[PDB]
DNA sequence: TCGTCTGATCTCGGAA
DNA sequence: TTCCGAGATCAGACGAGATCGGG
RNA sequence: CCCGAU
């Protein structure tokens, strides 16, 4: 968003303006996202309650807000999806992000996310 | 601990039941290779190299392998307990 | 000029003063001491007036399982109690574990060791076998051992004085070491309840003229000498809200032109 | 470089059903061979057994008496299934010289069945939707003729 | 531009309900001497102005 | 949690925290407060929901935490509630993710 | 929180003869004089600082 | 605003100057893109507060 | 949108 | 045993600049 | 109600 383009008065920071090189995303199907998630390594509903806990190697994959299993190695998952997206097998817009404070990786195929390109 | 099980399997000859999540590949003797540095790779059928390494914490519960023989006409018999799970992933 | 540690100083301070609310955010009572020349003596006064929960001063507490009972135990860090200048002892804790609303009101709580460990076994009723002991392990390291319970914490400042972030004024004014003749608040209600109305007039003069010179914004005192003297002339401090106008004015349309036009017109027809 | 080979062992794995226990991790508890009174279903196993309680712990006594039904005392189980797609997991028995793959059937978790408090409340009373499916099983729940026994088999 | 904003109202239409001058320049205006400007006229002590400015030339 | 099918209390802590250090202070909070009234039963603990919801609540627990899907296999629903509790014991509204 | 092997319903201590009889099916482990230990070490209030006049001039 | 980092150009947990709001260039030599953003962020707190203060002091 | 003040029921506690 | 009175704990309220301009 | 002025 533009930092300096805003009204003043009632809407001093409540009516923003999009910047130049942005792109709002549209929705898509979640088929190949799940299909690559379950190959790359995830498992849920068979794991003992204890697993998903303070143990470091339990990053739990979340897609669009629904848990899709847990991965022992977060890096392989974030990196492999990212190489796959760059290769073009997964839609360019989908984003894999990782929060290490709470071990949840976050595959978002939401549609409506503010996006932008980088080199 | 990824290749340790194989070395521990090497340390005691006792047969160990293992849990394997193969990738979702339909059928279109397999070979397992342990790379130097512990990077176990299963060079499976079709000569594809699938990397399988580590898994969820296991043994934190009792997981038991049982062969249901339809005991009304057979027997349900526990054959083994469980060991660390193993997950197989395709590689790129 | 309204248009033009932490203490609130802006318009949310002046709006907080004019309302004269009973409870304000960040109330601060400053206090001068008798012997303002050494940090250790004012240390001793500081621990005397700021609250310290049983939890803050102790080592590894737990229940301990002995045949036919389960008594809790507290190891009570004694290096600390001498480090933080404060005067607790296991007798003083035992009086403070008592009369502390946790129903331990009898002499069930004991005093073991070398005045270094207290023990309370078990209550009488309300699932007394275990469920009060798992209840007891939570409320026991949150009873105030000593000090004014209301006061959040007291911070020294250098001659020496100490400012508190609390509200219980006369319990602070009466402690040993603080010359209670020279101690002020910034909560104009707790000066009105404790120090009379005339000291509550002088804080409304001061704490407006303190927050007005803090923001630049010079102002005559004769304006604040009028606003304070209106605000406290009918008995008690009447803050200028919707509610304080009812206790200040008799005429209806002056109240009815202000807020609550519906109720003020019907009630004055009743 | 252990190059151990994996046999795609065709030894019938249709019999193989993994059983899980999110109940017994405290002291390497093994379920123990002696207990019988075995009852098992093919779909939604609901393993019902003779997990008779010890008497080394001191009698338990009146509260056991207070239990109402205990039949020594069955500590049965209802199988929480997790069989959505059930071929993603198919490992078997592995030496350091040989490796035998076998594709299992649906894994089933086995938490403890109560039904003592369930039946207990009913007793006081005396004083969902298509829950069982269209065919009411009429069979899977009937199947418990069970024999857990010890045999070295592959 | 000041041609769109120049405005004066001598005596014109009054609103049908409250018989005060209307709001807007499109409706020949009358600008609200608001209650904040009432206090300014209070603080000057001008008493006979406020009777003139809020009874005589608004709602007589 | 007992209404959701996981009836035992060992499972619930195993969900919330196996490493205990602060998730032990989940213990005397609620699973004791659950146990303080003798109410260990799955069907009976739908019943307390069956009163306040203004056997009949197997369905009306689908209008609670919706998008975690259930086919009357509530195991996926439990972890998502357990992770919601997991955050609190470990504890930005304007941030553009 | 010590759990029950057999139902898993959490620790209850009956003060009769030192057992752990749970609200469910009795599994009372009558722990002998083994001494229970739960010392959850708290925090210790740590001294003070004089809030000095080293800097206020700027 | 991000995790342990003011803008994703700096490193995580950087407490460095010119990574948490210091601008080195004056207005003659012109601000740089991170520097221009932090000056905008500190500039809007002027504009935001006059909207809300007059909503209260009125 | 809380934020405020109000005023309306409960409960552990002392006096006769 | 009694209980009469009082500190504790929810629920509901009715507030939140000023003007001017046009569709 | 939006927008816009200050
Ligand atoms: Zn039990």
């Amino acid at each position: 968003l533009c930092p300096s383009d805003t009204p003043e008065g009632e809407a001093c920071g409540l009516v923003k303006n999009l910047a130049l090189m942005t792109h709002i995303t549209t929705d898509m199907e979640d088929g190949p996202i799940v299909k690559l998630a379950s190959n790359l390594g995830v498992e849920d509903v068979n794991l003992l309650c204890g697993e998903e806990l303070s143990y470091p190697n339990v990053f739990l994959v979340f897609l669009n807000g629904n848990i899709l299993g847990v991965i022992r190695d977060h890096k392989k998952l974030v990196n492999t999806f990212r190489l796959m997206r760059r290769a073009g097998y997964i839609n360019e817009f989908v984003s894999i992000s990782t929060n290490l404070t709470d071990r949840c990786v976050y595959i978002s195929s939401d549609g409506g996310r503010l996006c932008r390109p980088y080199i | 601990s990824v290749a340790e099980l194989l070395r521990e399997l090497s340390l005691t000859k006792e047969e160990e039941l293992l849990f394997l999540q193969l990738p979702d590949t339909l059928p279109g003797v397999g070979k397992l290779l342990i790379r130097k540095s512990g990077r176990v790779q299963l060079l499976l059928g079709k000569v594809t190299l699938d990397v399988t390494m580590g898994t969820a914490c296991s043994f934190l519960q009792e997981l038991v392998s049982v062969g249901l023989g339809d005991s009304r006409t057979g027997e349900m018999t526990v054959l083994g307990h469980v060991k660390h799970k193993l997950v197989c992933s395709p590689d790129f | 000029p309204g248009t033009q540690m932490n203490i609130t100083l802006g318009v949310p301070r002046i709006k907080e003063i004019i309302n004269a609310s009973k409870a304000i955010s960040t109330p601060i009572i400053t206090a001068q001491l008798d012997k303002d020349d050494d940090a250790d003596y004012a240390r001793l006064v500081k621990g005397r007036i700021e609250k310290t929960l049983l939890g803050e001063i102790s080592e590894y507490i737990e229940e301990v399982f002995l045949p036919d009972d389960c008594f809790i135990l507290v190891k009570l860090s004694l290096e600390r109690i001498r480090l933080l200048r404060l005067e607790v002892n296991a007798e003083t804790v035992r009086y403070s574990i008592c009369t502390s609303k946790l129903r331990v009101k009898p002499g069930d709580v004991a005093v073991h060791g070398e005045a270094v460990v207290c023990v309370t076994p078990r209550e009488n009723s309300k699932s007394s076998m275990y469920y009060v002991l798992q209840f007891l392990k939570e409320d026991l390291p949150k009873v105030v051992v000593q000090g004014i319970p209301e006061v959040s914490r007291a911070v020294i400042h250098i001659k020496y004085k100490l400012l508190v972030e609390g509200d219980n004024l006369r319990a602070v004014m009466a402690t040993h070491g603080v010359k209670g003749t020279r101690t002020t608040s910034n909560n104009t209600y707790e000066v009105e309840k404790t120090l009379g109305i005339e000291a509550a007039r002088t804080t409304i003069i001061n704490e407006i003229q303190y927050t007005m010179v803090n923001h630049g914004m010079s102002i005559d005192r004769r304006h604040v000498m009028l606003l304070s003297d209106l605000m406290t002339y009918k008995g008690e401090v009447l803050g200028i809200t919707r509610f304080g106008l009812a206790k200040m004015k008799e005429s209806v349309l002056m109240l009815a032109s202000f807020e609550k036009t519906a109720d003020h017109l019907f009630d004055a027809a009743y | 470089v252990q190059e151990i080979d994996v046999y795609l062992a065709k030894s019938l794995a249709e019999k193989l059903y993994l059983f899980q226990y999110p109940v017994r991790p405290a002291s390497m508890t093994y379920d123990d061979i002696p207990h019988l009174s075995a009852k098992i279903k093919p779909k939604q196993q609901k393993v019902e057994l003779e997990m008779a309680i010890d008497t080394l712990n001191p009698n338990y006594c009146r509260s056991k008496g207070e239990q109402i039904a205990l039949n020594m005392d069955k500590q049965t189980f209802c199988s929480s299934q997790t069989t959505s797609n059930t071929s993603r997991y198919a490992a078997a028995l592995y030496r350091q010289g040989e490796l035998h793959l076998t594709p299992l059937h649906g894994i089933l978790q086995l938490r403890p069945s109560f039904s003592y408090l369930d039946k207990a409340d009913a007793k006081h009373r005396e004083r969902r939707r298509v829950q069982s499916y269209e065919f009411l099983q009429k069979k899977h729940a009937e199947e418990p003729w069970v024999h857990l026994h010890y045999y070295g088999l592959r | 531009m000041v041609l769109d904003k120049m405005h004066a109202r001598a005596r014109g239409p009054r609103a049908v309900l409250t018989r005060q001058p209307t709001e807007g320049r499109s409706r020949d205006g009358g600008l609200r001497l608001g209650e904040m400007e009432r206090d300014c006229l209070i603080g000057y002590g001008a008493s006979m102005l406020l009777l003139e400015r809020l009874m005589i030339s608004s709602d007589a | 949690f007992k209404a959701m099918g996981v009836e035992s209390d060992q499972e619930i802590v195993q969900m919330i925290g196996t490493e205990e250090h602060v998730m032990a202070a989940f213990g005397p909070s609620l699973e004791e407060c659950q146990k303080a009234q003798i109410f260990t039963q799955m069907q009976a603990l739908k019943y307390i929901g069956n009163k306040v919801r203004r056997a009949r609540e197997l369905l009306a627990s689908t209008i609670l935490t919706h998008v975690p899907v259930k086919e009357f296999n509530f195991r996926a629903k439990c972890i998502y509630t357990a992770v919601m509790v997991r955050r609190v014991i470990l504890a930005d509204r304007d941030y553009y993710g | 929180l010590l759990f029950c092997p057999g139902c898993g319903n959490g620790l209850i201590v009956e003060e009769g003869q030192r057992c752990h009889r749970f609200s469910c099916n009795t599994c009372p482990y009558v722990h002998n004089i083994t001494r229970k230990v739960t010392n959850r070490k708290y925090p210790k209030l740590k001294e003070v600082d004089d809030v000095l006049g080293g800097a206020a001039a700027w | 605003g991000f995790e342990n980092r003011s803008l994703p150009h700096f490193e995580k947990h950087s407490k460095l100057p010119a990574a948490k709001g210091f601008v080195a260039n004056s207005f003659y030599s012109g601000l740089t893109p991170t520097e221009f953003f932090f000056h905008t962020m500190a500039g809007r707190e002027g504009l935001v507060d006059t909207a809300v203060k007059t909503a209260e002091t009125g």
